[PDB]
């Protein structure tokens, strides 16, 4: 480019060097010898630029595994639990939820007796976090909640971006 | 219960129970009947993409779910801008969209800004800035987010020959699984206790450029005549 | 070759629900890009 | 410009949208005309969602050299799209006869073309301007 | 030619609900633009 | 429910003659093992971030 | 070698629910990277 | 790089040293 070249050639001249942009041609004015010098500089700064093809390769391989299993216990008549936080949901919220889900009856004698169905919102709140097998085995009012899961994950990713650039030039992609 | 699946058995069974018709009795002998709402069941089913089938056997309701999502996309757009040598040209087919900062007008779309200069014969040098954008909703973000793929480089192309500026080749395989574990290991009955979610994505982008040098008027008339 | 070995092992026990040719695997060192097996098969016909 | 001024937040400002052509010719002392041209075709689109209206804008501003009475193509776009999508059970949707019962297919094909041409004409004599004005009138 | 091969394969198993000539496919290398098959057929008549 | 939510372990209520003895016992055994090694390839005297 | 000793001891009494080859253990000093035992077994076959 | 080299060479010269960036070539002018 004339603009780059005129700047460079100022020093060689030290004569006037003026860059005509639209034609990309530069106007030299000097004596004969300096002219023959700057034409030999321009001749060697005018060379063709090779151009590189930059091809990146990105490899991201993830893998994951886990096994979460344990047995919990509970008795809500006299509240006694064997309870764990490792598990998805704890026996406390599960038994409480199951009791709230039962149909409750409210009696007023003298002989009114009303019946009403309970909400599942506590049980729904307890089960929403379960990833796995949560199985309640009720034996003699002791409800043992078994929970077990194996989460096996994997990921494989190749993306390679290639940008083609003139030498010494910069490229964004 | 599994999270890989569209909807989990918990919300589905809860929804089905809420949908049943409930009766409320007060004896002495009043008995009222009322129909339940579907809003929980509707909230559970809204996310299902696929087959979700509830097989009720002995109060144990097994919810099977299976789907195969096969997608494809194919896009060619080529924008050509005709320029005087050493002159610069912008080209945009797209839209100006405002963006907070206050606010400002930013252009998104297919845009090509090129500044050629011609080797005194044949090869053309190109300072090129090329973008393909579009507006995406902000989730969640303070303002809309532009999907933008651009490359701005400097290449030297022969007169009438094509040259590849850029590209991307992307491939993904995401497998996921859940199981009891032990029961899900059995070959025949294992598929009853497993939830598998597999996905394969693939993408290709090439950006090519073909200059053509117009010197005579008969060349410009020859090109304009065929594009016309 | 370490990663390529990992990926070949990923291709031996593959995606259970999908075809094992869909898992990305690096080409053998220095060979650049290869068409899929099915696509490659198609190309030879034409 | 044939279009409309529409206000846009920034405060606010008046921005013009429509068909607009801003040209600065200079004439080679015969025939060919050089054109510094800025050409836009816009229109106002509602903001969804955005802080303010969004202009659909297609413009090209370049510099060309056109012969006297001949047409020359400034710009263009040729866009083609095919978006196919599908969903199925999978296994039941594979059967040839009954598969269409379990499948949901959404296919789409879009196509678009834009060419922008320019024809100058040099008016020197008064009889030429009268000849053009007479036919456009 | 890699992408062109991919697209030709897209045209062999085509859009199920639409005509297979509607899928965009690159022209053979160096040949620039081609009219659609139907449009091309129309052009020759006129 | 507010009282039991914090139990990690065995909390067992043995009720004897209106005196309820609550036994609680737990053994929490944890472990962690982590290797990550990042390698950055650099020109001499040049700096690299990773 | 102190840490490597700790990790080998972690591998002798291993993960109870998972295979003992999944616990990360430093390679012997100076040997750089090793393939997993199963992956290594696979590699020799091919 | 020419930019680094021209800066370094200023002192050695003390003649004009000019760095041409795009070709990554530097132009020396001095006696023999």
């Amino acid at each position: 480019k004339a603009e780059d070249l005129v700047e460079v050639l100022k020093g060689v001249s030290e004569v006037m060097i003026a860059a005509h942009a639209d034609t990309n041609s530069l106007v030299l004015t000097a004596p004969q010898d300096i002219m023959n010098a700057m034409l030999e500089v321009i001749g060697q700064l005018d060379i063709r630029r090779a151009q590189v093809l930059i091809e990146a390769l990105i490899v991201e391989m993830a893998e994951g595994d886990g096994i979460n299993l344990g047995v919990q216990w509970g008795s809500l008549e006299s509240g006694s639990v064997i309870q764990y936080g490792n598990t998805g949901a704890s026996i406390g919220n599960v038994m409480i939820g199951l009791e709230e889900a039962k149909d409750t009856t409210q009696t007023k004698a003298v002989n009114e007796t009303t019946t009403t169905k309970g909400d599942y919102t506590k049980l729904a709140s307890a089960l929403s976090s379960i990833q796995g097998a949560a199985v309640s085995i009720a034996m003699g009012d002791w409800t043992a909640l078994i929970n077990a899961v194996s989460n096996d994950s994997s990921s494989n990713i190749l993306s390679s971006p290639s940008i083609t650039v003139m030498d010494n030039g910069e490229a964004s992609f | 219960q599994y999270g890989n699946t569209g909807a989990s058995i918990g919300n589905v069974m809860i929804g089905l129970e809420e949908a049943k018709d409930t009766t409320q009795t007060k004896a002495v002998n009043e008995t009222t009947t009322t129909k339940g709402d579907y809003t929980k069941l509707a909230s559970a089913l809204s996310s299902i993409q696929g087959a979700a089938v509830s097989i009720a056997m002995g109060d144990w309701t097994a919810l099977i779910n299976a789907v195969s999502n096969d997608s494809s996309s194919n896009i060619l757009s080529s924008p050509s801008i005709t320029v005087m040598d050493n002159g610069e040209a912008s080209f945009i087919v797209g839209e100006e969209v405002p963006v907070i900062t206050t606010v400002d007008r930013k252009e998104v779309g297919i845009k090509l800004k090129v500044v050629p200069q011609i080797n005194e014969g044949n090869s053309v040098q190109l300072n090129i800035e090329q973008e393909v954008s579009n507006v995406l909703g902000a989730n969640g973000a303070v303002d809309v987010r532009f999907a933008k793929r651009q490359l701005n480089t400097s290449v030297m192309v022969q007169d009438g020959q094509m040259l590849v500026l850029g590209g991307l080749i992307d491939e993904r395989a995401l497998e996921s699984e859940s199981k009891v574990p032990l029961l899900g290991d059995i070959p025949l009955l294992g598929q009853l206790f497993r939830s598998t979610s597999s996905q394969v994505e693939k993408k290709n982008l090439m950006v090519f450029i073909k200059p053509t040098i117009i010197r005579d008027g008969v060349t410009a008339d020859g090109i304009t005549q065929r594009k016309y | 070759n370490y990663i390529r070995a990992e990926q070949l092992f990923r291709a031996e026990k593959g995606l259970r629900l999908l075809d094992d040719a869909s898992v990305p695997v690096l080409p053998k060192f220095g060979d650049d890009r290869r068409h899929s097996p099915e696509i490659q098969a198609f190309i030879e016909q034409m």
